[PDB]
């Protein structure tokens, strides 16, 4: 898992049906990183230093293990630096 | 001769009430308790009836009369 | 009060002691007597609605024997604006 | 004497023939004569309770017979102040 | 004449008849006829005793046949000072 | 003359008609209809003897079963002077 | 008109509903109405003789059932002089 | 008002009953009370011919039980102007 | 008067009820009520003899059946001069 | 007048009967009127050995049917000085 | 307020309890308790008839199975100007 | 008038005839409606204790068969101190 | 006119239609819609009480059967003046 | 002397002739009576053992049939000095 | 009670007439005290005569364009018959892509071919040249 | 555009999607939606009667399946005026 | 302290174990005992009402045996302001 | 010592001969007697705990036969401070 | 006090019984009542722990048979200082 | 952005949670939350076709457990000029 | 904090003790109280997730048995500034 801030909330109407709709929120290793792209499973707000788990890991973190999530949000650091 | 109420012979001068003497004989009576003076010659409930505790020890007014007779606007039952 | 007590009888002795009876009882005070005709006769008692209940039945008992005896007892809590015309406001 | 004792009767006849009664046989003053209407005529005399009581027993008597015949002998022992107005004053 | 004769009568003709009867027997003067209601008419005469309990004798007999009939004939040889205030004094 | 013949009636329909029978049959003079209470009505007319029996007979024949019927039907040939003052004068 | 047509019924509810029925049904006038005493009322019309016929008709029929019903209904197509003195007379 | 309501009873406690339950009901004025004689009063109630039929039916029910009951209860939609005149215009 | 009417009753409510109908009912004075003990409660009315019989009959009948009862109803007419210092002279 | 009688009673009303019979029959003055408690009161006379003996027996006959009863009457000629202290002087 | 409840129980915490009980229910001003001996306690209230009807009744409820239980509860919708010198008053 | 009267019911028709019946039943004033939520509408009358007796037994009766019906009746002869100031004063 | 007409429902949509049937059915102005709330809308109609029948049964006809329904269709004649405070004079 | 003799009665009557017995037979000092409550009279007597053992038993032969009895009759040889605190002194 | 009648009985048809049962209050009612679960219908069930606006399955309710059997024309006999005209029978043999849905197809002999072969047996349906499955 | 067309549901979503429905099917306009309560929303569109019937069918089939659901879908193809005032005649 | 908390026993052994129980469990503070009469004894406390209700647990559970038992055992948490004068402001 | 002694009795008699027995039998000190009322005598002994339960058995023993016999016996060996003040403090 | 009692009833009919007991019964005050809404009135009183706790049991037995019935009861010993800013802070 | 995404639930926290989860997950605009009435409560979103999809998908699964379910989810993509005027365009 | 906790539930009591049990277990701030509607409240507290966290727990806990039960209870972390013009900012 990483400390990621949340840049935006991505949105594609056109994704797969196999993800339904979970929120979707544009991922920072820090502002000026690679803006990665998570399955929001914890409600994260814009602005907020989120951890994120990965792999087979971010899968069954959203509803099901055949989910398609190669990084998921699995909470928000209460406090964080 | 002369005994206590429990059965103790008592032997000597008699105050016991005689045949031969009249002014004595007033009382041979058992109620008198207490104190024993003279030889053989549970209460639980009040003995007097005061009358309150006699009488076993429903509104009685102007509105009780006349139960069929009247007739009018109907008062909550 | 408003409250009007009635107790119509077959006779004015019954009326009497039937008015007797119910301003003696409570606290109302007797409006009117009306001679009906027919020897029927009328005796009213306005009050309180407590007050007129209880002088109504006070006056049915000790009458309903007197002479022929009681042809109605009422009570009426609010009589309209309009009957009180017709019903006598002090007694003659 | 705040006593009233009223002989009712079937006629004008048996009343007065009470009335007659009443007042000869007590201290009882006669206070009036009603006429009811449907025949009825009531008579009443104000007195001592104990003079109206003899008085109300010697006019039933002596009306009993005469005519139609007594409807009702009652007697109010003391008289509301109330119900004074109703009753007739005194034809004096 | 201080005696009083009463003929109450069950109507008007009856009363008329009985009136005729009694003023012609004896000399009694008619004091009143009274319309007690509910039918009822009384004739009163006041006179001498003797020419009262001839009059209302007389009257009884007339009037008895007459009409619906006689409801009372009464005569009182003396009236209370007190009974002479509810008898009617001239006829009307 | 000054025979009064009188019909009582049960009612003011057969009075009002034993009048006009009355009247129309003999010549006879309607003096008063007077209501006695009771639902009573006495009609009475005065005129000749002769012709109050006339009278007094259609009078009575008419008012049988026009209503309640008739109560009584009396000639009176002379009346008392006392009477005279119950009688009605002229009518209304 | 000089024809009559009374209607003596028990009771003003009667009475009021044949007057009602006598004045619509026919040509006929209300020359008054006379409260005989002991309950009956008279309904009196005068005019032509036809037209009183269908209005105590008329009338009779409506109001038999109203109220304690009918006693009497009667035509007098032509009532004397002396007849007309104890009538209402004018309606007012 | 127009259409009459007349509710008649036997006794005085009836109808002021009856005339509490019409002035209350519906949108009519009590416009009087005759004392008709033989013990009927008469309650007549003057409005619209729809509150005039609720008011009256509303006062049958309330004063059938109450004492003597309803003599009568008629509805007339539209009573004759004749008939105006002997109709009371006003309570006394 | 100076007759003496005592009614002594089980508890102070019989008493009350029997005091309230003695004084209504009768012209007596209240002279006084005494708390005997044992649940015993006199009420003592002086008055002229008539009166107090009058008023000790009503107030019998009135606080036989209030709460425990009635025990005694006592009527003296005349007391001795050493009996009025054991009387209650006035209320307390 | 040394010679006290006693008559007990279960109330006062039986108690003031005996007083009255006691003070009436003999000349024996009432020295006092004293409530035992649990209902019984005490009527106490002072006086000669012969008027207290005739006293005693009359209020005892007067009080035996009136109300609860006497308890008790009791007559002695002379009482103890140390007793005499113990009676009451004057009735309270 | 003229009327007086009271509620007459065997010891003194039905009593209070049935004076806590009557005062809350209904619009009566507690006068005063009176301890008649025997352990009869009785609580007297005074105000409206009506609502010293829905007090008397409040109160004897709620002191009915409270201690050893009641002995009477009353109401009296007028109490005479003589009663109230023998009754508790002093409210103070 | 403290007592207070308050008739739920589901709906503001089944309201509204119990307010109606409530009002003319007896001397009660509608303090205030109140739409408690969840189609419920509470009437609430304030007037002396036996009027309000009366108008809740009559608005509980007229409206029980009204729309969906009578949710709650209830009197309170006295409401406390505290309580009334959370109750309407006048309706709005 | 003063008679209230009133159809509740359940929805705006069944009340409209009753609006709609109401006001064409019959001579009524709706005084006001009413939301009462658990769903229920109370439409009211005002004018003559024949008038106001007659709307009242057209309109309940007409939203039976709309959405969920008729909850009430009622009419009152008269109004008393205190629940007039609680009906609204024209509607928003 | 130290000895107590006492002898409780049902009732003053009893009493007092047990006291009279009591301090007649031997040289026993009345030292007081007391009211126990509930009809329970104590009568004390101090003395010499041997006088006051004559007079208990005079004493309980002479009360024992007056008026309801004798409940107790003691003898205390010696009294403890703690014991007569309570004890009544003497009358004087 | 008697004289004139506003109570209600059928001869005197008219607004009085209708809602007895429903309408409380009336002179009447105070003497004797003295739903389909779904609006429209099911959808599967019924196929509209006539679809979009026109659909009858939901039942609007008062003043909407439905005509009950009782009013007659501009429907059924009315416009049908107006016209005469004689139905065929035709054999009604329909060449389309729909109906050759299930032509009857030759066995597919799939491929043999091995080695760096992208083919796989589930996207068989491709042919290639030749008519050779894979 | 005159006639009105209603879409009741439970919820506002369903009520919003049949408007919006509603007013793309045909040519209507929105005149407002109305929270009767009980979670009930009604949408009111105003045109003429051939669009608001296929508006109101075109909303009926889009909410139907939509949230809870629709109570019921009306059109009123002409409203009275009297109507007009409660209809909301302009959301914005 | 406002809440009352009340043990009536017959006799004052059972009530001084009463009391000594009812004081030493919570924190009251005994305003009175008081004789009723007739052998019960009414120990009172004021306090908080966890105080009070803990207080007459203890005391009547304590006495229930003691001598003759407990008559009643009683808690008032906020006496009415009329109340408070009738309760004991201290032992004596 | 501070415990407290008690031996409630039917009778003087009784509690005197009890107070004796307990006085004479260990160190305990009489602190007093109260008359409960109703013919209940309570003896208070004060003194060291085992003395008091010595002087109570005694106690009972001597007067359980006397006169009417024992109602309660009970030690305490410490009561609470607000007890000592309806306890006597100092005999009398 | 700082404790608070609440009693959530359906109606508001309930919720006035529930509080017109809940101050009565014990030491407690109104400190408000709001609409829950759905048909839920919740009475809010304020006062020391144990007469809250009082309050809302008397409460709650008062108001489960009136009406809906009871929701809930709750007492919070102490409120926390945000919570109380929820809380109604006055009726006044 | 035009297109409107709703999500009704039943209570105000579903409909929160919804919110949360419909801002959170895509660019869109709250521009009202709306409280339907009988626990109704629709939060509503305007923003792009695509985000508000991705939105209400979002909301729906999030509330779909919280409490009481989502009554609705509906995604508008165009909505007409008409509806606009009941969207909400600024929370309040 | 940013945290939300909301707690709904089906009526104000069972809110207020899930708020007193959320605000005392943790440092959350009660933010404001809403009515949903339908019966339904809700409570909402900002403070930090940890304190949002502990307290909803303790307060779903608190309310779980109190009133009619919980409906909903959720924690959101952080509320997007969208979601935050729909919170409750302080108490109404």
């Amino acid at each position: 898992m990483k400390i990621m801030q949340v840049e935006k909330t991505l949105v594609s109407t056109n994704r797969i049906a196999d993800m339904g709709h979970k929120p979707l929120l544009v991922v920072w290793e820090k502002p000026g990183a690679p803006r990665q792209v998570a399955v929001d499973a914890i409600g994260c707000i814009p602005g907020d230093w989120v951890l994120c788990v990965g792999s087979s890991a971010a899968r069954e973190a959203a509803g099901s293990k055949s989910y398609p999530s190669d990084l998921t949000i699995i909470g928000i650091i209460d406090q964080w630096n | 001769q002369s005994l206590t109420c429990e059965g103790q012979i008592i032997s000597g001068t008699s105050v016991d009430a005689s045949d031969l003497v009249t002014g004595n004989e007033i009382g041979e009576q058992q109620l008198i308790s207490g104190d024993a003076y003279v030889g053989a010659q549970m209460p639980t409930d009040f003995s007097i009836q005061t009358p309150a505790r006699s009488a076993q020890n429903r509104i009685t007014g102007p509105g009780m009369l006349a139960t069929g007779l009247i007739t009018g606007t109907p008062e909550f039952r | 009060g408003i409250a009007l007590g009635m107790i119509e009888t077959r006779g004015l002795v019954p009326a009497i002691e039937a008015a007797d009876a119910m301003t003696k009882a409570a606290e109302v005070r007797l409006v009117g007597r009306q001679f009906v005709g027919g020897g029927y006769v009328t005796v009213l008692v306005r009050g309180e609605t407590g007050a007129v209940n209880a002088a109504v039945r006070a006056g049915a008992d000790a009458c309903e024997r007197v002479g022929d005896g009681l042809v109605a007892a009422h009570i009426i809590a609010r009589v309209h604006s309009e009957v009180e015309n017709i019903l006598p406001k002090a007694p003659q």
